[PDB]
């Protein structure tokens, strides 16, 4: 049985909207340590992978490894009618035939018991296979979705270029172009503006924006983002959570 | 039923599969074996229904690809039809894909 | 020898007594357990429906039902009496154990 | 009977309190196995010409080895020369032609997936008592090779069973160009045939085997498991008078469809697999089983069905299952290849046969008496135990190498899931081998008891 007893529903509220968009359909295991779950786009070159360990929730009941079949429309809709002044607890039985979420605010006042369906979408469980990546850089996570935001209005192709410790995107569009040049920053005193390159291989990497249009939307869950990228493997972009992690996985256009 | 298979190219190369329980789908699968110690009480019904999913897709695929020889009127040659108008095309193929898979999967016991 | 009292108490339960649950209960040879439900047959009838199976020269090891016994009277060469039912779940699992007129030539090791 | 069992119940019952040891019969396991077919390693990537390629060249190189005895170069037909002219496609002339290639039927009752495809009836249940024709004679025989395919006609193939896939020396004339009228025909050579050691055996008598098959348990029970318990209690030693006559059955074989469920969501197949398990608990302290899957058991339906699965059977079974100990139980694939101490035998489920009987026997002369012995018999002149491998039989496309073709001739050959019972020994270029019948013991309950010391297959009906 298991019950998962979170501090504060905004918290997964955000962790779905993070990716309800881009996958649809996903498989929570509710492990011995926590939720994992990971799937693929239908375009089959974004890779959503999110790790909620223990330490988030504020209790787990869990003792057998479960599974849900979480559809992200219906799941953002029930999520949709919580409060800010809430304790979401999800619980289910044995064989889940449903999901009971319960919004039980802390006041003694009105707990929402909602009873969302659950399925079976019969998925493979993937991991990435890793690889030392050519750089890991870190940036705060509200300029990148500016960046991204700005230069998608202009074309539908962004371009990212690490080299000589600068990080810059460009983007050549129709109507004309945009390069964004940051120079890698570190402050003591706003530590989320923070940019610290790493000159282990130069990378010019150009990804669609159709798809970081939907990175961009889990910037909210992380002040900063980790963007690890290489000419080969496939770009990674971590939001970093309080036990976990939302990364997405990324592939250049080709 | 998300496929995600054979399909090698910019990002669903490089990929894992785990290989998560049976009829419960449990990560935890450290112990190996096609099922988790908590779910073990069904090794017997597992087996029937992939079997007999294999016995079913080696039957249709034998019938496909023996219906292709006499089709092709030769049976010590090679039969490489690129008529894409019989109903029985794209099907032998799938047939044969899904079969391959199916066996993998009934090797692990 | 506690035959009859044994036999009754599968007589109190509906479920039948095979000629084998002689062997089962009181250890003894098929040999004797047919002369034991042979008797219990002759002078210790309450009322049951008897089943026998009468060998015959081609091993026709057949269920004497209905008491036709028209085919081949002479061709029989022995008749035990079957079990007694007033047909029966099979195989109520025996260990087997010192019930066996004839070992196995192995070790089960 | 009540007086009829009265002289009978009156016995001596002497050699009760002691274990009748039975007999010692193994059979050789550990060399190797053509039909062996792990599920790893099992490519299904390949098309089904290997098999017609590996048999073409194979049956063509054995049956050279003889063509030449009979179609020398000094053969006449009175008309002129035989001529030795293979690719069957060039028959130019009125000469008579002798060739060797893959003979091919094409009735218009064989089951044809496209048309189902088309019609959208494919998994539907099939009548298919038949594929021939046989009351307008539009089923042709094809002598099908690489590079040709010529039509046979004429009274020749009316005697011979011609069945698709087989490879034998077809000497005719041509008829209409495209016709063919079949003169003769010529077999493969005869194989080699290991020799019977039956009077070195050290005891007297070297046991015999049991031989029962087509169990076929299914829930609705119509004492079908009766015959089951008296044929446990039988080979227990129980049911008979033994005079050291029933301590002289060892092994026991069971061949193929032992189970029985109309495929429903694997409930009755379950209840099926149970009553199974008892009985092989409950027989297997005092005699050692093999079983071999059949069409209908659960294993594949590919003709190289791998064996059976621990899985199925209870937890007594499973302590059976322990390894090093094959001599109890052995659960062996479908067309095995045992040696019961130098008897070679090879035992078959009878899906092959009939399969063939299907190519023959019609539906609403040759009728299917002992018809059936005689198609055993010619699966056993030609060298392969299932012709009709891969179009009509379904079987694993194999690459490089076909284990359905024969490279030595058994002792024995069991045939299984027969509506009849028979036995015959035929005798092919000195190599003599007995072929036995074995019924379904669901039908009638003949089980047959095969001497390994002279090969008398006795019959033991239980009704
Ligand atoms: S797919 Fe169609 S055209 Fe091609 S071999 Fe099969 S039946 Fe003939
Ligand atoms: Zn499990």
């Amino acid at each position: 049985m298991l019950e998962a007893k979170f501090e504060e529903a905004s918290l997964f509220k955000r962790i779905i909207d993070g990716f309800k968009d881009c996958v649809q359909l996903v498989n929570f295991q509710c492990k011995e340590d926590g939720i994992i779950a990971q799937a693929v786009d239908d375009s089959r070159v974004l890779l959503v992978s999110l790790e909620i360990g223990v330490e988030a929730f504020q209790e787990y009941r869990c003792d057998h490894p479960v599974t849900l079949g979480m559809d992200l429309t219906s799941l953002s809709k029930i999520l949709r009618c919580g409060n800010n002044t809430d304790t979401l607890t999800l619980i289910a039985d044995n064989t889940p035939d449903s999901i009971i979420l319960l919004f039980e605010d802390t006041k003694k006042d009105r707990i929402a018991e909602y009873s969302l369906k659950l399925m079976d979408i019969d998925a493979d469980f993937l991991k990435i296979e890793e690889l030392q990546y050519d750089s890991t850089l870190s940036l705060p996570s509200s300029e990148f979705s500016k960046i991204v935001r700005d230069l998608s209005q202009l074309s539908d192709s962004i371009n990212i270029m690490i080299t000589k410790e600068t990080i810059k995107f460009v983007a050549d569009g129709d109507i004309g172009s945009g390069s964004v040049i940051i120079k890698p920053f570190v402050d003591m005193e706003h530590p989320e503006t923070s940019i610290k390159l790493e000159m282990d291989q130069p990378v010019d990497l150009t990804f669609g924006a159709k798809y970081l249009l939907d990175i961009i939307k889990g910037s909210s869950l992380s002040d900063r983002v980790g963007i690890r990228l290489s000419s080969e493997a496939p770009a990674l972009f971590q939001f970093d959570l309080k036990s976990g992690f939302l990364q997405f996985f990324l592939a250049p256009k080709f | 039923k998300i496929n995600t298979g054979s399909q090698k190219g910019g990002l669903m190369s490089f990929i894992k599969k785990v290989e998560a329980c049976k009829s419960c789908k449990g990560p935890l699968r450290k112990g190996e074996g096609p099922l988790c110690s908590n779910c073990l009480a069904r090794s017997g019904e597992l087996y029937i229904k992939a079997l007999y999913d294999v016995r079913d897709l080696e039957e249709k695929y034998s019938r496909l690809w023996t219906q292709c020889q006499r089709c092709a009127g030769n049976l010590h040659s090679e039969v490489l039809c690129s008529n894409k108008n019989c109903d029985i095309f794209y099907m032998r193929v799938k047939v044969k894909k899904e079969l391959q898979e199916k066996v993998e999967q009934l090797s692990k016991w | 020898k506690a035959s009859y009292f044994i036999n009754e108490k599968l007589f109190t339960e509906v479920k039948p007594v095979l000629f084998t649950d002689l062997i089962h209960h009181l250890k003894i040879g098929p040999s004797m357990a047919k002369k034991l439900m042979f008797d219990y047959y002759k002078q210790t009838t309450a009322k049951y429906n008897c089943v026998v199976i009468c060998c015959y020269k081609d091993q026709t090891i057949k269920i004497i039902h209905d008491l036709s016994n028209i085919p081949q009277q002479d061709s029989i060469i022995d008749c035990f009496i079957y079990a007694f039912n007033p047909f029966i779940p099979y195989y109520d699992i025996i260990d087997q154990k010192d019930c066996l007129t004839i070992k196995n030539s192995y070790e089960l090791k | 009977t009540k007086f009829n069992e009265d002289r009978s119940l009156q016995d001596e019952n002497l050699s009760q309190p002691r274990t009748r040891v039975r007999i010692v019969d193994d059979n050789l396991y550990n060399k190797s196995n053509p039909f062996q077919l792990c599920y790893k390693k099992r490519d299904y990537g390949s098309q089904y010409y290997h098999i017609y390629q590996y048999r073409l060249k194979t049956f063509r190189e054995r049956v050279l080895k003889e063509c030449d005895k009979r179609w020398d170069a000094g053969f006449t037909l009175n008309g002129q020369l035989v001529l030795k002219k293979d690719k069957v496609l060039d028959i130019q002339g009125n000469q008579p032609c002798w060739c060797v290639g893959s003979i091919y039927c094409e009735m218009k009752y064989k089951p044809n997936v496209l048309d189902e495809v088309i019609n959208d009836t494919y998994g539907a249940p099939d009548l298919t008592k038949s594929y021939t024709d046989k009351e307008g004679g539009s089923d042709e025989i094809m002598l099908e090779d690489e590079s040709g395919r010529v039509l046979l006609v004429g009274d020749f193939i009316r005697s011979t069973p011609f069945i698709t896939g087989v490879v034998v020396g077809i000497l005719g004339m041509e008829a209409e160009a495209g016709t063919f009228q079949v003169l003769d025909i010529c077999y493969p050579t005869p194989l080699p045939q290991n020799p019977f050691p039956a009077p070195i055996a050290t005891c007297p008598t070297r046991g015999k085997i049991a031989l029962v098959s087509g169990l076929n348990l299914n829930n609705t029970s119509p004492d079908r498991l009766l015959r089951l318990e008296i044929l446990r209690e039988f080979l227990m030693g129980r049911i008979n008078n033994k005079i050291d006559d029933i301590s002289l059955i060892g092994r026991l074989l069971i061949c193929g469809n032992s189970v029985d469920f109309d495929i429903v969501n694997k409930d009755e197949l379950m209840i099926s697999l149970t009553e199974f398990s008892k009985f092989l608990h409950n027989i297997l302290p005092s005699i050692s089983v093999d079983i071999m899957p059949g069409t209908n058991d659960p294993s594949d339906k590919s003709l190289p069905q791998q064996p059976f699965h621990k899985s199925l059977f209870d937890k007594s079974l499973e302590s059976y299952f322990n390894g090093s100990n094959k001599e109890i139980l052995n659960l062996v694939t479908n067309p095995y290849e045992f040696s019961y101490n130098g008897v070679d035998v090879l035992a078959v489920s009878g899906k092959n046969i009939n399969d063939i009987c299907k190519y023959v026997i019609p539906s609403n002369f040759k009728d299917d008496i002992e018809h059936r012995l005689d198609l055993m018999e010619c699966t056993m002149k030609w060298q392969n135990i299932a012709p009709t491998a891969p179009d009509t039989l379904w079987c694993y496309p194999y690459t490089d190498k076909d284990p359905f073709v024969l490279d030595k001739w058994p002792h024995v050959y069991i045939v299984a899931n027969q509506p009849y019972f028979g036995t015959r020994v035929v005798e092919i270029g000195g190599k003599n081998i007995k072929i036995i019948s074995v019924p379904e013991f669901s039908s009638t309950g003949m089980i047959i008891l095969l001497d390994l010391e002279t090969l008398e297959a006795e019959t033991v009906k239980i009704d």
